[PDB]
């Protein structure tokens, strides 16, 4: 069977600039490969076909190139909505296989979060449940800290976070961070706050609210 | 029409369906087969007619066994129809040589 | 149109098996293959198999064990994939794929969740999430939703059913006791809420559900 | 032979746009193709495309972004790249040369500086450089003439027109401002100046510019 070699993993590139993708073959393939794009939750998209072939639909932008063992997929200037895996794949002999993929990333200029915190709903409380919600918007580099404070002292017990990957849109990054607790313990405190630190900022960024 | 006209017309066209079957049955033939590249329609057309001239270049080739009794079939028909020509060829410059000679 | 249409989820209980179908419409050819790929998360593109559709003939991948066996239903465009046997290493998203039998796979379905587990399928519970009437608005304000105490894996989350796309984070889901959790964010002018409306669809294949929520101010 | 001729200077503005020529002359045949080949400073030689004239059939590189379109005009035996949309990575010696079909580049055009970037031509200022009258002359006795003030590049400098050849250095111009600076020495038998002249030809091609400057003795 072809293996197919994508080397980098990851490619790192600044807005507008030209980037290049690798992949290289086992024994030679001539120009039977193709390319997929596939962002967060998607299905794989055919960007090129045979080595350098264009798809409509498919911008400018993207070209492809190489025959025998090497190829190469070009993106000139890229820009947000580029951030997804790429994968190459071989139909010169069977079976049709692919290569092990290579995600795009862009290193777009510094962003603050943007912080929200979320009381829990009437509709949970109804439940006997109560969860407090922070989002961690739009940020940029994904390097963050979230802290929780209940009526002035830290919380660390009942605290799931969950980051986005680079965001297609803008290139941010993005994060929540949920506090559950009961109704009980929820309706036994005043004051809960979100705490962010971030490089773009000495002083955190906090959001709070009373339950009164 | 002449016989040998006729059947040189049947025999080519015979031939072109020949062309296409193969090509359809040896992708079906040969996908399931590691290493093989005889695995696509366009290619497979080409290797028909490179088979069916007996030119047999060696960029493709069957590697299963009724990869390889497809490509029979078509070497077989691909000899028999320009050998049908060559005999309707024949068979023109034996009846004109007879006219040139009022036999 | 969508050229194939795939199931958005299937649970299956460990060692049982499942039918993943793929209905295929536009331009249908003799000639074509439909073709079947695994992704196990955090993993790449696994070519599965392939089958014609017209004569019925199906390859399969050697190099990994053969739980699969592939079908076609020429009468109703649709192909099959029975995968026997599961245990966890098979959770994955499975695609299909169809090739005009030159090499490239031109279209893609969206792919079924397949995941193995002993666990209950639970639709998900929905909440608003707008802001504390204490928090300060800027040019935009933030609200959100938030889904939580569903299985199995996935949902989907769209805003104003699909017509609210710019400004708008849905975060993977955590899994917490056996059931999953995620919040999904959205960004509109602070101008236009609640002048006008936001609402979050929420739906959960593997329990044939949806559901909306409007997001109002608190009382 | 001169089989190739092109125009030694082009300037153009960045993402605007420039068709470079490429006359031939000998032998032409049906079969001739006419090459295209970047060479950015300090680096190697680029292949860009080709064109087969007598059919106009032309082919490009594919691993570099495609910039260029290439045409020929069977009539004026000249051959024609249309760069467009350039940038400072475009600015390069860009050669034309023949192939006729076997696979190497018999003959080479003498190439076209192509730079890009916003700044105006300017002619260059030439300038003298005979000795101070207290400097002792050896057997031989340098001369040169300073090449000032000019842009884009280049500039060539010749001797008597030519006809001087040993004893010649030019150097590299250097850039200072948005103007470029350089200089020419030559070496004659003390003896043989100022009996015999000795006077240096700067043309500066990209603004359709030729000097010549007589070396004498300072007064």
């Amino acid at each position: 069977d072809i293996l197919l070699t994508q080397s980098p993993a990851i490619l790192s590139v600044s807005p507008g600039e030209r980037v290049s993708f690798s992949c290289r073959a086992s024994q030679s393939i001539g120009t039977d490969i193709h390319w997929y794009q596939q962002r967060t939750n998607g299905s794989p998209r055919l960007l090129i076909k045979y080595a350098s072939e264009s798809i409509s639909g498919i911008p400018s932008r993207f070209s492809g190139s190489g025959s025998g063992t090497d190829f190469t997929l070009s993106i000139n200037s890229v820009e947000s909505e580029d951030i997804a895996n790429y994968y190459c794949q071989q139909s010169n002999r069977w079976p049709f296989t692919f290569g092990s993929g290579t995600k795009l990333e862009i290193k777009r200029a510094d962003a603050a979060p943007t912080v929200s915190i979320f009381p829990p709903s009437s509709e949970q409380l109804t439940s006997g449940g109560a969860s407090v919600v922070c989002f961690l918007n739009n940020f940029y580099p994904k390097d963050i800290n979230v802290k929780w404070k209940i009526d002035g002292s830290e919380r660390q017990n009942g605290v799931l976070n969950s980051w986005t990957d680079q965001d297609s849109k803008d290139s941010t990054y993005s994060m929540s961070s949920t506090l559950t607790l009961t109704k009980d313990e929820y309706e036994r405190h005043n004051s809960y706050t979100c705490e962010a630190t971030h490089k773009t900022s000495t002083s955190p960024i906090v959001k709070s609210f009373n339950r009164n | 029409s002449a016989l040998h006209w006729r059947a040189a017309g049947a025999a080519t066209v015979l031939l072109v369906i020949v062309l296409l079957a193969g090509s359809y049955l040896a992708v079906l033939a040969e996908r399931g087969a590691p290493g093989a590249q005889l695995i696509t329609y366009p290619r497979a057309l080409w290797w028909s007619v490179e088979t069916a001239t007996t030119v047999g270049y060696g960029d493709l080739y069957p590697v299963t066994l009724w990869g390889r009794c497809v490509a029979v079939v078509v070497m077989v028909a691909g000899i028999t129809s320009f050998g049908l020509v060559t005999a309707a060829l024949a068979t023109w410059f034996v009846g004109r040589e007879q006219e040139r000679r009022g036999h | 149109q969508v050229q194939l249409q795939q199931p958005g989820a299937e649970l299956v209980k460990p060692g049982a098996s499942v039918k993943l179908s793929c209905k295929a419409s536009g331009y249908t050819f003799t000639s074509d293959w439909i073709h079947w790929v695994k992704q196990r998360p955090g993993h790449g593109l696994e070519w599965i198999g392939e089958i014609i559709p017209s004569y019925g003939r199906a390859n399969y991948n050697e190099k990994i064990q053969k739980k699969a066996t592939l079908t076609a239903d020429k009468s109703s465009s649709t192909a099959f994939m029975q995968l026997s046997s599961l245990t966890s290493e098979d959770s994955a998203v499975y695609y299909c794929a169809r090739e005009r039998g030159d090499g490239y796979f031109a279209v893609w379905g969206a792919g079924t969740t397949v995941t193995v587990s002993s666990a209950k399928t639970t639709p998900p519970s929905v909440y608003p999430l707008a802001p504390g009437s204490a928090a300060q608005t800027n040019s935009m304000v933030t609200l959100g939703c938030l889904v939580k105490g569903y299985f199995p894996e996935p949902v989907t989350v769209t805003w104003n059913s699909g017509s609210l796309s710019s400004g708008v984070h849905t975060f993977p889901a955590v899994l917490q006791s056996d059931l999953y959790t995620l919040s999904s964010s959205v960004t509109v002018p602070s101008s236009s809420w609640p002048s006008e409306t936001v609402t979050c669809n929420v739906a959960h294949p593997a329990s044939s559900t949806k559901v909306d929520k409007k997001i109002v101010p608190r009382d």
